[PDB]
């Protein structure tokens, strides 16, 4: 229902194209400082 | 010299349009804010377009006739008339390759029609919103 | 509008100059004739109408 | 089928393939417009001069349509002289001489 | 009779059988009522508190506080403004005018930065920026030139219910259209079947019942408020939807495509749209429309600029009883209405932008961009820091006041080739522009006129252009409505007897009455005479009411018409066509030397002259003290003394002279109110814009075929028509890359000849006469170092002169002009004038020539007659008299009759009779057709003026009578007989002409379409920048468009060498200009012609789009 | 059947000639000569620019930085959207105001692209290649003439 | 409104009938790519070139 109505609207056109990279980065989350520490000190 | 009998407009390969050009511009400058010359490698570059003054160089090696149709050593630009600068074209090498959009775009869509794909779907294609297949086996 | 016309037609002499104008050829019809002297007539609606 | 082209073109068409084996081609008369009638010609400069130019340059560009310059525009559009009036070769390649008798009178 | 008003006028005899009520209002009151609104001017404060008092609020004070207060996302702080107040302007009109600054004053406004949690008040004055200032005559003062902002008429914000139908199903579809003002539609329509479209925001439709559930409206409530309405239980029950939040998902869904829906963001964003104000405002106007139509609110004052759900509910239930087919209507709290639909050009619905209202909207959107970094810069600069001075951004407001007074559509420039052009450019309504509908969006039905124009907006004067109906004019008696809508006097009749209390009416007012008509008989006690009366009613029909039921009744006759066209004599003979083109042609008129004032004329000769503002008017009674060709210096009743300072010779913004003399002698004593100076176009007081001429209608010898015009000589020798135009011709010594050029006699190769006008450092001298090429301005520009040609230096080394360096671009006057150097004007940067960026030196030269009459100047009547001069005879082979006066000018016949603008005949009789002056010898009482005379009519002296206002002027009865008695000119000799003809001799050939010929006088001007502005002719000359084809437009020397049609032409001749040339050789082959002149100078054959610069241009262009547009050979 | 007709107009379009459909794709952009393009110092010192060179400008950037961006190792994200603003960037060269919005300038005006070089009643293909302005020609009022 | 293109036009007349030697060189890419490039007799001849 509301969620069917969210994946709807998760595969629109988009056409002005700054709202498309807007709905890419949406896809990945923040970080915080210990993940931080755990990725400088694996890269 | 006329004897103008046909005028064959096609589609333009890839191979032929780095065949026209006699440079391939790299840089987005046009002219030097102070001295008000074109730049090097710029949209404005004597040596890929031409002299903008007749029959001189950009270092002023060569400044008559008597030296035409030659290249000076240092700067790079041929020595000849300034219509050059009208006729002469670029390139740019592109580092991925883009689609024409006449044959995009403009309907019916020609892409869709050469591969069967519709315009809705080919958009999500070609402007980086949907993976498609190239190959099965 | 019909009939003013026609007893503006037969009042008028040969030798009036409108009317020597008009019946020449040379220019104008009799209805701007008829508008100067008589009956201007019926008027359109801005839409269409009269 | 369905596609629409000249009559004469037709006609030699049928004329070639009634040998090599026969088989006519079936033709029905119609009455189209000026506008579609105007940009469904032959030469590619005059439709994408007259009207909906991106269109027509595009698909004759696909088309690799030849233009062969022999109207009264395309001929405008080049400079060169237009074959009309005093431009076609019947008049344009007149050959002048002073007559024999007054060459002689000369 | 008379004037009797406007003291010192010409005692101007009046044909007006009628009185005139109402005198015509302050010209010029809407440019300058409008701007003093938008000011907060006390005159317009007691104005205002005379017409509803209980609001007196200027438009800064409405904008300021409906911004005031800004508050932060926190809500910790806040900042206010209040109290705008001005400075007195820091210069003068002339120094304005004079030195190109703007005429403005500064603005100060009262800010008050407050901080809730600590708790302060921070309050300045903060100065806002220089405010343009309108000056006395109307118009603004922009960097010296003189700008006026025309009023604009736009769509009423409101509710307008309309109807179509459809011919698949022949049923009446209504729709309602609630615009807003920059806001978001919403279009309630019923479609093909039963149902109802609720389309919000361009998108996809709606039920209602969607759009009523997300209110907040259950099924129950519906019901209960629509439940005699078929349509919408209809779609109650294909609903399809139950819930007010299963609905509100739905319409974030389809109002945010591409958003995950939330309760809250839904329930808030449907109230953000149209509740909350910050982006939807339907503005007072629109706020006081709706509540009208609607009845919702009676006495209550105008508030809440949104919208309420109160009036939603309302607009669809009106909607569903209009296609019920109702006619009244009671809205519960609200008296109730009648049901209609609503007209898209009915001035109801039609408002009018005026000038404080499009400053107003300027300063609100540059307000808005302040606001916007002002609440950015709240929050990033720290607390317990900062003040009003360190928050507010004036650049953007001032930036926006300047867009909006240069580079706008309706920021135009003001037109004065005579007085009443000036005051006609203003005066002006535009229906395109910014917020307006433009040419190729403008449909036919919003050019015609509504019968809501009769008094509000003349039908007649509009551009006879691409323009007609987009432009036209207000009344003569016209005032705007407080809310922008035109109100208009009448006379309010009671029970039969015609009162006096004047009262303004807007159009609806005047569709909810009945109108009678001026002309109509008053029995001397208010009281009409025929029961049977002409009258108005609603919606634009006439019929006969009894003279019971008439309320309202006109103020005048020509009260639908305009200023310039009020000034036509013999109107209502002419036709519309011909009319319009006079009131067009009017306008047109250069300022003669001499300015005659006319013979025969209106009552508005005087008051368009007086109020156009290019007439000294003495603003105190009083002595003349003193008076000279500069100055008047008048003596005042108490002591005081003040000098009126003219304009003598000053240019206008057309090129025309704009001189002053004065009318006054030493002696004489003056009143408040009176001509004490004419103008351009102006004669002891009234309107002089042409000359009074003897005119012949014969066609004579095909000079006067199709409209042309012959004139006499005599109208060039004794300077009758000769205008004194003066050009303005400007150069700067700026700053370049090699160095500074230099304003100097040291000028490149010329001969000494040449030098002789200028002065020792430059310039001419003053008075010197110039030609075409002639040097003005000496000044030349360093070239730096370029290598000579073989030939030059052997030249030059030939002669031993140098290669002087410097290279000269001198100030040579244009081609095809001459004439004397009235003034020179010269800034520079070492007296620190005001330059731009990089500029030196400044220099204006004024060049001013006697252009006289000549032939193919275009001249004019007042009754749309126009033609270029055929033939300047001279004086001897012209049609003369009996008396040997010769006729002035001689028109045609043939284009009297078919375009029916007879006035010119009828203005030509009178002509004559004001010329000879004429005597009713009234001995045995007064006859017949004198009967309805005024007195002191009856007899009448030579060249005594007359008037004949435009709708109740000279009956023909009148004019043949006067036309009877003639009075003799000199010996015993009756020139013109009763019919108003004469017996012409023939000047030419001697015999006189067999039949008698119309003579008369006529007045005539000269139209500003003169020859020597026309005439252009290039063999060779500059030439276009990308493609290499010739320039035009005559400023350079520039060429003639051999378009596309004469290219169809040229080739249905079968003229194909002269098409080739015409396209090759003459504009693109760039090699093959340059052969053809060489071989054309040294006589040899013309060359062949080669591709040209514009195929070629093309092909590289085709090349560039991927396009392989190759030639075959063959 | 029809979209079996339409379809074919095309895919027989490019089977009767010699050209191969890869050229609908593009992997050199060329660029038109200067003086189609030209730079002019106006009186004054100022200057001119024929529109163009933004749009050149424009799609020389990006094609740089997506060089240098896939020479330096970046994200699948950051590399696809530089390509898209490659296509967006020569899609906008080609023809203005065909996808998504005009690429405006200064003021909020859009820009003038090749294609409305070509199309449109200014545009070469129509008028100034049909009707041009013409040198040894003038004009001037008329008046009659009726003894010639 | 006058413009320029930053240009000067030499009158000068062609004199194809003499013009100063001109030779010949031949440069080559890394992929396969042959350029001829007629460089100035009295000149040096610069083995790397921007072809
Ligand atoms: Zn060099």
């Amino acid at each position: 229902a509301l969620r069917q109505a969210r994946k709807d609207a998760e595969l629109t056109a988009s056409a002005d194209s700054v709202r498309a990279y807007l709905k890419q980065i949406g896809k990945v989350a923040l970080l915080n400082a210990e993940e931080e520490v755990e990725l400088a000190k694996r890269i | 010299v006329n004897f103008f009998d046909e005028l064959r407009i096609g589609l333009a390969t890839a191979e032929d349009i780095r065949q026209w050009s006699y440079g391939e511009v790299k840089k987005p400058e046009t002219i030097n804010y102070r001295t008000l010359k074109p730049e090097k490698d710029g949209l404005f570059c004597e040596k890929i377009f031409g002299p903008t003054r007749d029959w001189e160089c950009y270092c002023g090696k060569y400044k008559r006739v008597r030296f035409k149709g030659i290249i000076c050593e240092r700067c790079g630009v041929e020595v000849t008339r300034a219509k050059v600068r009208r006729e002469r074209m670029g390139h740019i090498e592109l580092a991925a390759p883009v689609t024409h959009i006449w044959y995009f775009k403009g309907v019916p869509s020609r892409l869709g029609y050469l591969l069967d794909l519709a315009p809705k779907d080919l958009e999500k294609i070609i402007y980086f919103a949907a993976y498609v297949i190239t190959s099965v086996d | 509008t019909d009939e003013v016309g026609q007893a503006l037609r037969e009042h008028y002499p040969d030798d009036n100059p409108i009317i020597t104008i008009v019946d020449s050829g040379a220019t104008g019809n009799f209805t701007q004739t008829r508008t100067l002297a008589g009956m201007k007539g019926l008027v359109t609606n801005p839409k269409g109408e009269f | 089928p369905g596609s629409l082209i000249d009559r004469a073109e037709f006609e030699a068409e049928n004329r070639r393939v009634v040998a090599e084996g026969g088989e006519p081609a079936a033709g029905r008369p119609v009455l189209m417009g000026i506008t579609k009638a105007s940009l469904a010609t032959d030469s590619w400069l005059s439709a994408a001069s007259f009207q909906e130019t991106t269109r027509v340059l595009t698909d004759a560009a696909i088309n690799c349509r030849s233009d062969k310059l022999n109207g009264l525009k395309e001929n405008v559009i080049i400079g060169k002289l237009i074959p009309a009036g005093t431009g076609i070769n019947r008049y344009r390649n007149i050959a002048v001489q002073p007559t024999e008798e007054a060459r002689a009178a000369a | 009779s008379s004037n009797n008003s406007v003291p010192g006028a010409p005692n101007r005899v009046s044909f007006a059988k009628l009185r005139e009520p109402l005198e015509v209002p302050g010209l010029l009151d809407v440019q300058t009522d409008s701007f003093e609104w938008l000011i907060g001017s006390p005159r317009w404060r007691e104005s205002a508190a005379e017409r509803g008092d209980v609001n007196p609020v200027g438009g800064l004070e409405e904008v300021l506080y409906e911004l005031s207060p800004i508050e932060d996302f926190s809500g910790s702080m806040s900042l206010s403004f209040s109290d705008p107040r001005f400075d007195d302007v820091k210069a003068p009109v002339d120094e304005c005018k004079d030195k190109d600054m703007t005429y403005a004053a500064p603005l100060f406004v009262t800010a008050e930065f407050i901080n809730n949690n600590t708790g302060e008040i921070k309050s300045q004055t903060v100065f806002m920026g220089d405010f343009p200032m309108m000056t006395e005559k109307g118009t603004f003062i922009i960097n010296g030139t003189e700008r006026v902002v025309v009023s604009q008429l736009v769509r009423s914000p409101g509710v307008y219910f309309d109807e179509t139908i459809d011919k698949s199903t022949d049923k009446t579809l209504h729709s309602v259209k609630v615009i807003p003002s920059r806001g978001a539609w919403l279009e309630f329509d019923v479609d093909k079947r039963d149902t109802v479209g609720v389309r919000i925001d361009r998108k996809r439709r709606q039920p209602v019942t969607v759009l009523l559930k997300a209110l907040g409206w259950t099924s129950e409530q519906i019901v209960e408020r629509f439940g005699f309405s078929e349509i919408m239980r209809s779609t109650l029950e294909k609903d399809n939807t139950v819930g007010t939040d299963e609905a509100l998902l739905d319409i974030y869904r389809k109002l945010r495509p591409g958003e995950p829906p939330t309760k809250e963001s839904a329930q808030t964003l449907l109230e953000n749209l149209f509740f909350k104000e910050k982006r939807y405002d339907l503005a007072r106007v629109g706020r006081y429309k709706v509540n009208k139509k609607l009845g919702l609110h009676v006495g209550e004052p105008i508030t809440s600029s949104t919208l309420t759900e109160e009036d939603v509910v309302a607009t669809i239930e009106y909607l569903v009883r209009l296609h019920e087919g109702q006619t009244t209507m009671t809205v519960p709290g609200g008296v109730e209405v009648p049901v209609e639909t609503d007209d898209i050009d009915h001035f109801g619905n039609r408002r009018l932008r005026t000038v404080g209202e499009l400053i107003q909207n300027q300063i609100r959107v540059g307000m808005s961009r302040m606001e916007r970094v002002v609440r950015e810069r709240m929050t990033t600069q720290d607390v317990e820091a900062i003040t009003p001075q360190t928050l507010i951004n004036i650049r953007p407001v001032v930036a926006a006041i300047k867009e909006f007074f240069g580079t706008s559509q309706l920021s135009q420039f003001m037109d004065q080739n005579n007085p009443l052009s000036g005051l006609t450019h203003k005066r002006r309504l535009s229906a395109l522009g910014p917020g307006g509908l433009s040419r190729e969006r403008a449909g036919l039905e919003v050019r015609d006129v509504h019968p809501s124009h009769y008094g509000r907006m003349c039908p007649i004067e509009t551009p006879e252009g691409p323009n007609i109906g987009l432009i036209g004019s207000l009344s003569v008696y016209a005032r705007v409505n407080p809310f922008g809508f035109i109100e208009t006097p009448y006379r309010k009749v009671v029970d039969g007897v015609v009162s006096d209390e004047i009262v303004y009416l807007t159009a609806d007012e005047e569709d909810r009455h009945v109108v009678a008509q001026a002309n109509s008989p008053i029995d001397a006690d208010g009281r009409f005479v025929e029961p049977r009366v002409l009258v108005r009613r609603k919606a634009g029909e006439v019929e006969y009411v009894p003279s019971s039921e008439v309320d309202y009744m006109d103020v005048s006759p020509r009260q639908m018409v305009s200023v310039a066209t009020a000034m036509i004599p013999f109107l209502e003979h002419d036709d519309a066509n011909r009319a319009l083109m006079g009131a067009n042609m009017q306008r047109q008129a250069v300022p003669l030397v001499r300015s005659e004032a006319p013979l025969v004329g209106t009552g508005m000769e005087l008051r368009a002259a007086i109020d156009a503002g290019d007439v000294v008017v003495a603003e105190e009674s009083g002595v003349i003290e003193e008076v000279s060709a500069d100055y008047i210096t008048v003596m005042h009743d108490n002591g005081t003394r003040r000098t009126y300072r003219m304009r003598k010779f000053a240019r206008s913004n057309h090129g025309t002279c704009a001189n002053q003399c004065p009318i006054v002698d030493a002696g004489d004593r003056v009143e408040a109110g009176q001509v004490i100076a004419d103008g351009p176009c102006t004669d002891d007081g009234e309107m002089a814009l042409g000359k009074n001429l003897l005119v012949a209608i014969m066609p004579w010898e095909g000079h006067n075929y199709e409209d042309a015009i012959i004139l006499s000589n005599r109208l060039v020798e004794e300077d009758v028509l000769t205008s004194i135009h003066i050009e303005e011709h400007e150069i700067d010594a700026r700053d370049t890359k090699l160095g500074a050029e230099e304003i100097t006699r040291d000028i490149p190769n010329i001969s000494d000849e040449v030098l002789a006008d200028l002065d020792e450092r430059g310039i001419v001298r003053i008075g010197a006469e110039v030609r075409d090429g002639d040097i003005l301005v000496g000044k030349v520009t360093p070239k730096g170092e370029t290598e000579l040609t073989p030939e030059e230096r052997l030249l030059r080394a030939i002669f031993g002169e140098k290669a002087r360096e410097v290279r000269d671009t001198s100030l040579k006057v244009p081609h095809g002009e001459s004439g004397k150097v009235i003034g020179i004007r010269v800034f520079s940067r070492e007296d620190e004038d005001e330059l731009p960026a990089g500029v030196n030196e400044l220099v204006r030269v004024y060049v001013a020539q006697k252009r006289k009459i000549s032939d193919g100047d275009k001249l004019a009547g007042r009754h749309g007659n126009k033609g270029v001069i055929g033939k300047i005879l001279p004086v001897e082979d012209m049609p003369f008299l009996a008396d040997g006066t010769p006729v002035d000018i001689i028109l045609n016949t043939h284009g009297v009759p078919r375009r029916m603008n007879i006035g010119q005949i009828l203005e030509t009789h009178l002509g004559w009779c004001a010329h000879s002056g004429w005597k009713v010898d009234a001995a045995k009482g007064v006859p017949d057709w004198a009967a309805r005379l005024p007195d002191e009519l009856l007899e009448a002296q030579p060249n005594a003026i007359v008037s004949t206002p435009v709708f109740d002027g000279a009956q023909e009865a009148e004019l043949q009578g006067l036309l009877s008695c003639t009075l003799p000119n000199r010996d015993g000799d009756v020139l013109v007989d009763a019919d108003g003809k004469a017996m012409l001799f023939d000047g030419r050939s001697g015999e006189p002409f067999p039949y008698p010929v119309t003579v008369g006088y006529m007045y005539i001007m000269k139209l500003h379409h003169l020859v020597d502005d026309k005439i252009h002719a290039r063999s060779t000359g500059p030439y276009s920048m990308i493609t290499q084809q010739p320039l035009g437009g005559k400023a350079q020397f520039g060429g003639q468009r051999f378009g596309e049609m004469e290219c169809w032409a040229m080739q249905a001749y079968g003229a194909a060498y002269t098409l080739q040339e015409l396209l090759t050789i003459k504009s693109d082959d760039t090699v093959g200009r340059v052969k053809v002149y060489e071989a054309i100078v040294k006589g040899e054959n013309i060359p062949e012609p080669g591709i040209p610069e514009s195929f070629k241009v093309l092909l590289k262009e085709l090349q560039s789009l991927c396009l392989n547009v190759e030639v075959l050979s063959s | 059947k029809l979209r079996a007709l339409k379809r074919l107009k095309v895919v027989a379009a490019f089977q009767q000639s010699g050209n191969s459909p890869m050229g609908m794709v593009l992997d050199a952009v060329p660029v038109i000569p200067p003086e189609l393009r030209p730079m002019v110092q106006l009186d004054g010192g100022r200057f001119a620019t024929s529109d163009l060179n933004d749009l050149y400008r424009r799609v020389i950037n990006r094609n740089n930085r997506l060089k240098r961006l896939i020479d330096l190792g970046a994200p699948e994200i950051i590399v696809n959207n530089e390509k898209r603003m490659l296509q967006e960037s020569v899609d906008a060269l080609f023809d203005n105001g065909r996808r998504g919005r005009p690429v405006t300038g200064p003021g909020n005006r859009p820009l003038k692209s090749l294609s409305d070089l070509l199309k449109g009643k200014q545009g070469r293909f129509r008028q100034n290649l049909l009707g041009k302005r013409v040198d040894y020609s003038g004009r001037s009022v008329i008046v009659v003439g009726p003894q010639l | 409104l006058r413009g320029s293109r930053l240009g000067a036009v030499s009158y000068e007349t062609d004199r194809n009938h003499d013009l100063a030697p001109r030779q010949i060189a031949r440069y080559r890419t890394d992929n396969g790519e042959e350029f001829e490039v007629p460089f100035a007799d009295d000149a040096e001849i610069p083995g790397t070139w921007l072809c």
